[PDB]
């Protein structure tokens, strides 16, 4: 019944359907397991490719939280393609917490098996990362957090055509 | 369908987008 | 660094190909020069780099006039089998310079491709192959690479890709094996590796259809008449 | 009680069931005001076949037009009996067909269609019980061809146990109208080959050679042919029209006349067809009228019965003579002609006299035959089709559309089927 | 190249929006052909061949 | 229901349109007033006029045409005229400055200045009309106005109506005689858009015009008078089931829905027939059969090219007065046994019958007679190809040195569309040779 509420034309519900999940999947893995049973992962993905704005930081947030708690609960995330949404996220949103939160998020994903790196790494995101994190305007929590993203992923990451431009920047 | 018929044709038009995608990348 | 023209100088043809050539023969191409702006200019053109390129042109009058056109010819002698490739400078008033490409590459026959094929009825369970017979004419080696722009099961294609011999001939198999009663086409397209490549495109076509022979009913029923005649 | 729903789609659809419509009017005894000025004796019990009761015995068309062009109604009710029909039924768009089936299928299919269902659900729940749904179309064009079929399977997909009986137009290689006309009428083979319980093959270059030939008339028009098929359809609806002696129905002819439901196309045809100064010579008997049922020149086909066997045949008589003398004709041609039907199956002639003459002629007699003749018109559709769909010409308006190619591929294979088929059963031998 | 090439990643991020869409397709649209792509291909062998 | 739009650029299609609404207006009784002053002796008028004309609350018609030019001599002659009283002075939009057989100038920096009025007046039209089928857009390749302007307008009237049939006429440059030297250089420009933007296109010359009416109508003098007066006999011959009923009623998306074989090829080949004077309408039989047969004539038709170079794709055949379906049958059968008539053999038959009731009329003043029946045809054949290679040919040979150039270099435009268009004719050309190639 929450999960129909992400897919009203009211926008503030689904940002309060958002925090709700998020607050409820981060204490323990056995919530954000039943959550993935339920099948909802799919549908806070979409409605944050479907709306813009601060209404994705709740979502980007729990499944940070969702992939940092396990290994299964990365994975299953991963299958549901987590990871380009926070590329887009990263990308289109102007916002800097919003990118620290992104940043967050695809560093926990990438902090699990290499194989999650890998995927991370196949969508264009380390050197988006890596510009960021390079980039003066951006602020100290962003940096901050692109920076520990970047060693997560950086650490278990084995996508040589991946790794071959950080050689140089 | 042709409706139905556009299911098929715009997936297989964006594969051959990724197809091009691809080349030029 | 410009090509193929320039704000004072256009070149036609805008690259410089020789095409098919054959060894120790002199060959000839003609590349013309207009004058697009309404100044009337100088033209400096500095040699072939190379021994094989040897260019050759007339000068009456040095200033050029606007709309005027210099005719200079290119001779080729080449030794050996191989793409040969240079780049003539021409230097107009000012820093005006323009690069054209000289491309010297052999290139195989004229293939008698056909546009339109219609095979004949084979009824099913039979099968049909067509052989198209691809003639190097060159010592040289040549890839082929076929495609299906639309595709059908009852036909099959060997080789896809492949390499034609040396002063060789490849041969192209085509086999229809009658799925259906009724008629199955095939659009293709041949893809050659050659520089310039035009890849080349072809219809195949084959029918399936029974018969019952009216005529032999004719001289049934005449027979029933020459029966009844006694 | 008993009545017969009629429908209409195709300008020459509209044409022909309005000539209908006019010929059983002036032979039931109607004026064109909406009253009867009949005097027959028959022509009131069963006349609601057709008709509805109403106040002041003023009955009405039981016809429902559908078209796609709005300029066939006002041609159809300028006429001296358009203005006895029912204005709701004449249903019509805002966009012609443009002799394109896969179009009007789709376009002017779907936001139209929902009105004439509504308008056939109304007039079948407003009758008691009915037996049969009757179409009158042609295959040259949009109008008839592509709703016809869509309407045929809606009606057979919600009342199955109903006669699907139409009398579409096949097309001819000499006398054609549409240049995509071997497309519409491969898109309508299917349908009427899956979805229809009986079609009857009509042809307009047979009839004009006929008229040319026999009736030896000065300036032959559309308007001759109507008359004709009108003449058919009256023969053959005068078996529940007008109870006689031996009387039959729709489905019990489509029953014993079709031996596989694959193949269910007829091939019908009238007997006296002769000219303006024979008239006042003739001998009226049962022989004649059986050389004339017989031969192949009455015959409206674009073909030769000749050149195959004869499945199952069916002799309707319109008139009081007797009853020995046809089935004595029937023996004796069964002997003779040998070689012209199926010896497997003996006693392939069906004997139907009606009592009651019609209106204005003593003697009549319809045939409904199924000869193996119509295998030359399938083979040669397939041929054009297969060589109009090599290289793929007219179909740009058809892809445009939105429908895929694979249709006209499996439709192909299913023609290729049939004409095996029909070719296997010609020579229908005994044994090995 | 560089430059175009960072282009070349937006118009990327913009066709990974395109395959974003791909992500319903890939849940539905063969979700539906996962069976009736199979029940449309087994009986032409019934047509073809018996 | 059956309505359309015409569209009049340029000095030919303004007196195009003038000529064919002086026809319709003629055939079917119009008086010059728009009224209807006839109360003594009644001479017709009780038809379904909508088509073209509206009917007002006080009795007036209102033609339904645009009539726009970039110069306003062509206006002013028209508003001087007799029939200034039947249309409006809002439909004949003035200009300051026109093409004058040039593109360049009327399609960037003259044809760009009067794009909102058109479009509004355009849009104020079909918001009046109810049905719409398909436009009627006349100009020509040689005029400067009738290519720019016509082009710019066409490539937005085709992305505003995308289910709404485009036709086109105008007059193809004849390769032997010409009025201008620039011809060739907007044709090869306005080619490309009509292939490229529209649905069909009908291309006619004047030469034709010169030698039919020299050998059947014996004139010493011609005039664009009769000129004018034939194409608008062929345009109410094309659209006659549409004002009118019949046996069989062919609108306009019945026949250009056949007419047109694929969407690179879409240029039919019209022949009116009959085309006679009133001497050579009086002690000549006229049938069906020999009509017909006379269509085929290449003597008769509108574009010189000889026929039996190609063959057919497509025929669509009209019929307009008392004609008998036995007459067609019996023609149909004659000339599909003829050897001279050369076709393909994937395309056995394919023509269309198009009964007229209402027999064709006559003017007071012209040089038609009353004929009983009329005929025109719009066949598909790549035989007439050889116009556009004869096009493409002068072009080359008017491009290799740039004659006439710097002009439209310095309007501005790209030099490169040259090229473009010239390969796409190029292409259009192999694809023509490749159909009309058979097995």
């Amino acid at each position: 019944v929450v999960l129909t509420c992400l897919k009203d034309k009211d926008e503030y519900v689904k940002k309060n359907a958002c925090t709700l999940i998020r607050e409820i999947a981060k204490h323990t893995p056995e919530l954000s397991q039943l959550i993935v049973n339920a099948g909802g992962v799919a549908a806070v993905i979409d409605c944050i490719g479907s709306c813009k704005g601060n209404i994705r930081l709740p979502g980007i947030m729990m499944l940070g939280y969702v992939a940092a708690h396990s290994e299964n609960l990365a994975m299953a995330v991963i299958i549901s393609k987590g990871v380009p949404q926070l590329s887009i996220c990263l990308s289109e949103e102007p916002e800097d917490h919003i990118k620290a939160a992104a940043a967050w998020a695809l560093g926990q994903l990438g902090r699990h098996t290499p194989e999650h790196a890998r995927a991370v790494a196949v969508t264009n995101t380390l050197p988006v990362l890596l510009s960021l994190y390079m980039s003066p305007e951006s602020s100290e929590d962003l940096q901050l957090k692109s920076k520990k993203a970047i060693k997560n992923i950086l650490q278990k990451c084995t996508y040589l055509p991946a790794l071959e431009p950080f050689l140089y920047d | 369908r042709k409706s139905l018929n556009l299911l098929d044709k715009m997936h297989e038009e964006k594969d051959v987008f990724i197809q091009k995608t691809k080349g030029e990348l | 660094a410009k090509l193929l023209n320039n704000k004072v100088i256009q070149a036609r043809p805008g690259i410089v190909h020789f095409g098919g050539y054959e060894i120790e023969s002199k060959h000839q191409q003609i590349l013309n020069i207009a004058n697009i702006s309404d100044e009337d200019t100088h033209l400096h053109i500095l040699p072939p780099q190379t021994k094989y390129f040897q260019i050759n042109f007339e000068k009456k009058e040095h200033r050029l006039i606007p709309g005027l056109s210099l005719t200079v010819t290119i001779t080729f002698s080449p030794d050996e089998w191989r793409y040969y490739y240079d780049c003539i400078r021409i230097h107009c008033k000012g820093d005006d310079t323009l690069l054209v490409p000289i491309h010297a590459y052999p290139v195989l026959n004229n293939l008698d491709f056909p546009t339109f094929i219609n095979l004949s009825d084979v009824f099913l369970g039979e099968s049909k192959s067509y052989v198209i017979p691809l003639q190097c004419s060159c010592p040289v080696d040549f890839e082929f690479h076929i495609t299906l722009l639309r595709s059908h099961q009852a036909f099959t294609i060997e080789p896809k890709s492949g390499i034609i011999p040396a002063n060789g001939k490849a041969k192209v198999t085509v086999k229809f094996t009658p799925i259906q009663y009724g008629m199955a086409q095939i659009k293709i397209q041949l893809w050659i590796s050659q520089f310039n490549s035009q890849p080349y495109e072809c219809v195949f076509t084959g029918t399936c259809y029974p018969n019952m022979a009216l005529p032999l009913e004719e001289f049934k029923r005449l027979n029933t008449r020459s029966k009844k005649v006694n | 009680m008993r009545e017969i729903v009629h429908l209409q789609a195709g300008q020459c659809g509209n044409q022909i069931g309005a000539k209908f419509w006019e010929v059983i009017s002036d032979e039931h005894g109607i004026d064109p005001t909406g009253t009867y000025h009949g005097d027959s004796d028959l022509q009131l019990e069963r006349i609601n076949v057709y008709y509805n009761e109403a106040t002041g015995g003023k009955y009405v068309p039981r016809a429902v037009l559908v078209d796609l062009e709005p300029g066939t109604m006002d041609s159809v009710r300028s006429g001296p009996f358009g203005q006895i029909f029912r204005p709701d039924n004449f249903v019509f768009g805002q966009s012609g067909a443009g002799n394109n089936w896969a179009k009007g299928h789709y376009t002017e299919g779907a936001e139209l269609v929902d009105s004439v269902l509504d308008v056939v659900r109304k007039e079948a729940e407003s009758c008691d019980c009915l037996q049969g749904f009757q179409l009158t179309h042609s295959l040259g064009g949009g109008t008839g061809s592509g709703m016809g079929t869509l309407l045929i399977s809606k009606i057979r997909e919600e009342y199955p146990d109903r006669i699907m009986n139409t009398f579409s137009v096949v097309p001819s290689p000499k006398v054609s109208d549409t240049v995509v006309e071997p497309y519409n009428a491969t898109l309508s083979v299917h349908q009427l080959v899956e979805n229809t319980d009986e079609t009857y093959c009509i042809d307009n270059e047979a009839l004009y050679d006929i008229c040319f030939r026999t009736l030896k008339l000065t300036t032959p028009t559309y308007g001759d042919l109507n008359h004709l098929v009108s003449a058919t359809m009256s023969g053959v609806t005068t078996c529940l029209r007008f109870p006689g002696q031996l009387n039959a129905d729709l489905r019990k002819l489509a029953v014993n006349m079709v031996p596989f439901p694959r193949l269910h196309f007829f091939m019908p045809g009238f007997a006296p067809l002769t000219s303006r100064g024979s008239q006042q010579y003739r001998a009226l008997t049962v022989p004649e009228l059986t050389q004339q049922m017989f031969d192949a020149k009455n015959m409206m086909a674009a073909c030769d019965p000749r050149h195959g066997r004869y499945l199952t045949v069916a002799a309707v008589f319109r008139g009081r003579m007797s009853m020995k003398e046809v089935d004595e004709q029937m023996l004796n041609v069964q002997n003779k002609n040998s070689s012209y039907f199926v010896e497997w199956i003996p006693n392939n002639v069906k004997t139907a006299v009606c009592d009651i003459p019609p209106r204005g002629l003593k003697m009549s007699a319809t045939f409904i035959g199924n000869s193996t003749a119509i295998q030359e018109l399938f083979k040669r559709i397939s041929e054009q089709f297969t060589a109009m769909f090599r290289r793929k010409a007219f179909l740009h308006w058809y892809t445009g559309e939105g429908m895929d190619e694979m249709e006209f591929t499996e439709a192909e294979s299913n023609m290729n089927d049939l004409v095996s088929e029909y070719q296997q059963y010609q020579d229908a031998t005994a044994e090995e | 190249e560089k430059d175009l090439q960072s282009k070349i990643t937006a118009m990327l991020k913009d066709s990974e929006n395109a395959m974003w869409h791909i992500e319903i397709q890939k849940g539905q649209f063969e979700d539906v052909r996962k069976h009736h792509e199979a029940e449309a291909e087994a009986r032409q062998r019934g047509l073809e061949v018996h | 229901m059956r309505e359309c739009i015409s569209i009049h650029v340029g000095q030919a299609g303004v007196q195009i349109g003038n000529a064919c609404w002086e026809l319709y207006c003629l055939e079917h009784g119009i008086q010059p007033d728009g009224q209807m002053p006839s109360d003594k002796t009644i001479g017709g008028g009780d038809d379904s006029f909508n088509t073209f004309f509206s009917e007002t609350g006080a009795g007036k018609h209102v033609p339904r045409a645009v009539f726009v030019d970039l110069e306003p001599t062509v206006v002013d002659e028209v508003r001087t005229g007799t029939y200034r009283q039947l249309f409006h002075p809002e439909q004949l939009i003035t200009g300051k400055e026109d093409a004058a057989n040039n593109y360049a100038r009327g399609h960037y920096t003259i044809g760009k200045e009067i794009v909102d009025l058109v479009l509004d007046r355009i849009r104020k039209l079909a918001d009046l009309c109810t049905g719409l089928q398909g436009f009627l857009i006349f100009h020509s390749f040689g005029g400067g106005t009738g290519s720019g302007f016509a082009s710019l307008l066409m490539e937005r009237l085709s992305v505003d109506y995308g289910k709404k049939s485009k036709l086109e006429f105008a007059i193809y440059p004849a390769p032997q005689v010409s009025t201008a030297v620039v011809e060739p250089y907007n044709s090869i420009l306005t080619t490309h858009t009509t292939l490229e933007h529209s649905d069909c296109a009908f291309m006619v010359d004047n030469e034709a015009i010169y030698d039919i009416c020299r050998r059947n109508l014996d004139i010493e003098r011609p005039t664009y008078t009769n000129l004018n007066r034939l194409i608008g006999q062929i345009v109410s011959s094309i659209t006659a089931s549409l004002r009118f009923d019949g046996a069989l009623n062919v609108d306009l998306t019945e026949f250009q829905t056949n007419l047109v074989p694929y969407p690179r090829i879409h240029f039919p080949l019209a022949t009116y027939a009959p085309v006679i004077s009133a001497e050579k309408a009086y002690h000549e039989q006229l049938s069906v059969a020999e009509i017909t047969n006379a269509c085929f004539e290449p003597a008769n038709q509108m574009v010189k090219c000889d026929p039996r170079h190609g063959k057919y794709m497509a025929c669509c055949m009209l019929y307009r007065g008392d004609v008998v379906p036995k007459d067609v049958n019996a023609a149909i059968a004659t000339i599909k046994t003829k050897r001279t008539i050369q076709f393909v053999d994937w395309c056995p038959t394919g023509f269309k019958v198009g009964i007229n009731y209402q027999p064709p009329t006559v003017v007071p003043g012209g040089d038609l007679a009353k004929v009983q029946r009329a005929v025109c045809m719009l066949s598909n054949t790549t035989a007439i190809a050889e116009a556009w290679a004869r096009l493409d040919h002068k072009f080359d040979l008017m491009y290799a040195k740039r004659a006439f150039v710097h002009w439209y270099v310095g309007e501005g435009m790209e030099e490169g569309e040259f090229s473009e268009a010239r390969e796409d004719l190029a292409a259009l050309e192999k694809d023509y040779e490749e159909v009309g190639v058979d097995s």
